């Protein structure tokens, strides 16, 4: 089954870096759809970007635009998300999310399963 | 053997096409959307797929005498383009037929091969000669019209009715998942067919002018009052920027640079395209690559018209294909192919009979002393890592990763095999810089030397089926586009390049070239350079 | 910013959210347990996902979407966010019950 599960967090320094790691399992192979939803503490959620890797499409959200970058590692099936110049706003816990399956007359393509997710602290 | 209507003939040939023709569109949309939970969208996607061949079928079988010719056409045309979309996972667009209408025999004979030539025999040959050995019988043109109209409305609703059926899932599929119309055959080559007719048309209608970008370009200081430089630029045919030593490779790939001082290579440098023809005039055309249009490349003004015009000799010495439109503006006495025994010197020192690209710097001092007191820009052309036949782009003295895949089809060999005889063509590429460094080198006491390399294009080694470069611009893989660059240039010229990690892309290097004579424009000016 | 909108518990409740975008067949609601990963209930605004029996049904009224949910609540009690568009995603400004 899906267990796209999450790593990379802890401890990092205003204007540093870091870099995440997602798609464990075989689930839908890993190609197409997966996301990245963060969670301020105490906040609603909010889009990071959505890698289409097979094509190479990407997007990002204003906010996190111009810092962040998508890779993809369809060997290993995992999806990178590269963050680099945090600022203090950037703490939140982060998710990735898949999407596929429309069975009839139903359509789909939504951020169905997540992971336990992964703090990324600035301080 | 009773004769068959010319309708019923025309539906067999749309069948056979949705059904052999279209294996790699079919496996990409069963992957993408499993059959298990997604048999109402798959379903209505074959059927509207069969209308669509049958509607194009019957548009262009609209004539009686005429039929079997074109049947023979569109059967022969799908088989070749689907053997190379199922292999090699190629799609067909306007800048992949104007490659393949590039091409040279040489080139084309390596694609050649025995599977190959089995699979049209068994899928455009056949069903050639089972149309062609059967008897039709055409009726009056009243009943033929009337047939012809049923054909037509029948394939337009089976093409409009699953469309209006599932509005929300075709224009999902429409609105992102535009790639996979690409991979439809023949389809795909028809309607790249009419946007490079429409293409030429235009590019013919165009006039005969330049359009100048580098009116105010001024060189700072001539080659009198200074030692005169000469650079070196190399430029290399396929190669992957995370295939070589410096950023991070288990093999050594390149050796011979690590000993060479003032090698500086840069970690992230993305090509303008996937192919040749495509980035050769993006890589000396002053517009980036978000501006560049190669169906107007060879008329707008290049860096290389602009240094000649400035009193910079220059000289290139081709090795791959052609010079691709760059090398049109200056007299042809200076551009000298050596893909022949004719001109180059170094041949015949390996059973395939090939021309390497170190004997390309036999005869280079004839040129220096015939240019003694001047810049020289000599530009050299790769080879490089040209495709499919890695194990023919370098000798037995580089055979150095055992095993090589030796076989022409690279969906045989192993992963493994197909690294190693890349990896040995790299070692070759890496061997001729090398040499071309120590050539610069022995110059250094008369004159500022430099040197400059970098791809025209990546490539792809089985990463997701992908086999080989020529995937559109807009979503080739990123190891299609991942090109390596090395800098090299004597301690005391005082040329410092950029940082190792700067980001940079193939619009670098007209403001680099233009940098190394001390040449200002302020078309490319404000643009990220490879040297300071 | 969290906001407790509904605060009823007990009865049908229903929470609206603002579509700038109409994309009717890219609307989906996802139930956020308070320390967990966010669960899909309802998708594309009309259509249900595996897990409840017809508790949270949903509907669609012109440009604005609301969720309703039918049979009392003992378990749930989490926080639902309404989903825009899919290319790029944007979410709404969360809900909670109590
Ligand atoms: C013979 C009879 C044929 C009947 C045809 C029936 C179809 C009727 C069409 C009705 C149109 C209604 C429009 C509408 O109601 O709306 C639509 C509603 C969607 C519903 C669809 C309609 C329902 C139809 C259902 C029935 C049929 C299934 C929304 C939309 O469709 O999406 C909109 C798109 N509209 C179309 O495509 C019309 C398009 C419709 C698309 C759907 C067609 C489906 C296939 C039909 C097959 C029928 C069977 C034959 O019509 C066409 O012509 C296609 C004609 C195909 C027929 C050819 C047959 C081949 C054989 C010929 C034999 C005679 C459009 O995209 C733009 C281009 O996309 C491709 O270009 P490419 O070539 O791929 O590069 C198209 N290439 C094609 O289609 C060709 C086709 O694919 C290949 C062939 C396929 C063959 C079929 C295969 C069969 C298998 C089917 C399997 C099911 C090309 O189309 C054109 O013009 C082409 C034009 O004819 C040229 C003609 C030249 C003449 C040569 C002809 C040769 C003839 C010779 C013959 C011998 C189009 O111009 O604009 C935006 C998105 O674009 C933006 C944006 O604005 O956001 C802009 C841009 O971004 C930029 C910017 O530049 O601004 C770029 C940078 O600068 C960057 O900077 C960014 C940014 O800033 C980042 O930094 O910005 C862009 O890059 C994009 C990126 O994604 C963003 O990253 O984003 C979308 O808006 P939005 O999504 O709504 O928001
Ligand atoms: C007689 C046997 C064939 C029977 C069928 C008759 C019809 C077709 C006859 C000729 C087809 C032979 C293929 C020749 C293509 C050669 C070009 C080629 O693939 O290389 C281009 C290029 C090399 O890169 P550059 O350095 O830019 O190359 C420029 C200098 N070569 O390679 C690629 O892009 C990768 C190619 C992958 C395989 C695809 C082969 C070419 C496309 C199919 C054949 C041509 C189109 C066929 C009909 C299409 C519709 C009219």
């Amino acid at each position: 089954e899906v267990q796209l599960v999450e790593s990379g967090g802890g401890l990092v320094q205003p204007g540093g870096s870091l870099r995440l790691s997602c798609a464990a399992s075989g689930f839908n192979v890993y190609y197409s759809s997966i996301h990245w939803v963060r969670q301020a503490p105490g906040k609603g959620l909010e889009w990071v970007a959505s890698i289409y890797s097979s094509y190479s499409s990407t997007s990002y959200a204003d906010s996190v635009k111009g810092r962040f970058t998508i890779s993809a590692d369809t060997s290993k099936n995992t999806a990178y998300l590269q963050m680099n110049s945090l600022r203090a706003e950037d703490t939140a816990v982060y998710y990735c999310a898949s999407g596929n399956f429309s069975s009839w007359w139903s359509h789909g393509w939504y951020a169905l399963y997540w992971g336990q997710g992964t703090l990324v602290t600035v301080s | 053997r009773r004769s068959v209507s010319p309708f019923v003939l025309v539906a067999s040939v749309a069948v056979f096409l949705t059904a052999t023709a279209n294996l790699t569109f079919f496996d990409k949309i069963s992957q993408t959307y499993p059959i298990a939970d997604n048999l109402g969208f798959v379903l209505t996607i074959a059927v509207v797929l069969f209308g669509a061949m049958l509607l194009i079928t019957t548009l262009l079988s609209s004539y009686r005498y005429v039929l079997k010719p074109v049947l023979i056409l569109l059967l022969i045309m799908g088989a070749v383009t689907s053997y190379f979309t199922d292999t090699y996972g190629t799609v067909y667009d306007t800048t992949m037929l104007q490659n393949a209408l590039q091409t040279d025999q040489a080139e084309t004979k390596d694609l050649l091969n025995a599977a190959f030539i089995m699979r049209i025999i068994g899928l455009g040959v056949l069903p050639s000669l089972l149309v062609a050995f059967v008897k039709v019988d055409y009726p009056t043109w009243g009943k033929g019209l009337m047939r012809r109209l049923g054909l037509i409305v029948a394939s337009l609703a089976l093409i409009l009715l699953p469309v209006v059926a599932f509005s929300s899932h075709y224009a999902s599929f429409f609105r992102v998942h535009k790639p996979l119309r690409s991979y439809v055959n023949p389809i795909m080559p028809i309607y790249s067919v009419g946007k490079l007719a429409s293409i030429e048309y235009k590019k013919a209608s165009a006039p005969k002018d330049t359009i100048y970008h580098a009116k105010d370009a001024v060189q700072a200081t001539k080659p009198d009052m200074r030692k005169p430089r000469l650079v070196v630029f190399v430029v290399g045919e396929t190669a992957r920027a995370d295939h070589v030593s410096f950023n991070g490779y288990e093999r050594d790939t390149f050796p011979q640079l690590a000993k060479i001082d003032g090698v500086t290579n840069f970690s992230n440098v993305t090509s303008c395209g996937t192919s040749t023809a495509y980035s050769v005039p993006c890589m000396f055309s002053y517009l980036g690559a978000d501006e560049y249009d190669v169906d107007t490349a060879k008329y707008q003004e290049n860096v290389l018209d602009t240094l000649d015009r400035l009193g910079v000799s220059i000289l290139w010495r081709d090795n791959n294909s052609d010079s691709k439109g760059v090398m049109d503006k200056l007299p042809k006495a200076q551009f000298a192919d050596y893909k022949s025994a004719t001109n180059n010197a170094i041949c015949n020192t390996n059973p395939y009979n090939e021309c390497r690209d170190v004997g390309m710097l036999v005869g280079l001092d004839d040129f220096v002393a015939a240019n003694n007191g001047k810049d020289m820009l000599i530009m050299l052309h790769q080879m490089g890592n040209h495709g499919p036949a890695y194990f023919k782009r370098y000798d037995e003295k580089f055979a150095k990763f055992t095993p090589v895949c030796e076989g022409n089809e690279l969906a045989k060999c192993e992963h493994q095999s197909l690294i190693n005889a890349y990896d040995n063509a790299l070692l070759a590429t890496d061997d001729f810089i090398a040499q071309s460094i120590q050539w610069l080198q022995t110059h250094s006491n008369a004159y500022d030397v430099s040197m400059l390399y970098v791809s025209d294009h990546g490539e792809s080694l089985g990463e997701n089926g992908v086999y080989l470069h020529g995937m559109p611009n807009a979503f080739a893989p990123k190891e299609q586009r991942s090109v390596p660059a090395f800098f090299w240039t004597d301690k005391q010229t005082g040329i410092t390049p950029m940082a190792t990690d700067t980001v940079l892309t193939h619009d670098a290097i007209t403001p680099t070239l233009l940098k190394l004579f001390d040449v200002t424009a302020d078309k490319v000016k404000d643009r990220t350079a490879f040297i300071r | 910013s969290p906001s407790s909108l509904s605060a009823s518990v007990g009865d049908r409740v229903t929470i609206t959210c603002r579509a700038s975008q109409s994309v009717s067949s890219a609307v989906a609601w996802y139930q956020q347990k308070p320390g967990k990963a966010p669960k899909l209930l309802i998708y594309s605004a009309s259509s249900l996902y595996s897990g409840v029996p017809s508790r949270f049904s949903g509907s669609r009224s012109g440009t604005d979407f609301t969720l309703t949910i039918s049979s009392l609540q003992p378990e749930d009690f989490a926080t639902y966010y309404c989903q825009q568009s899919y290319w790029p995603i944007t979410f709404g400004q969360g809900t909670k019950v109590e």
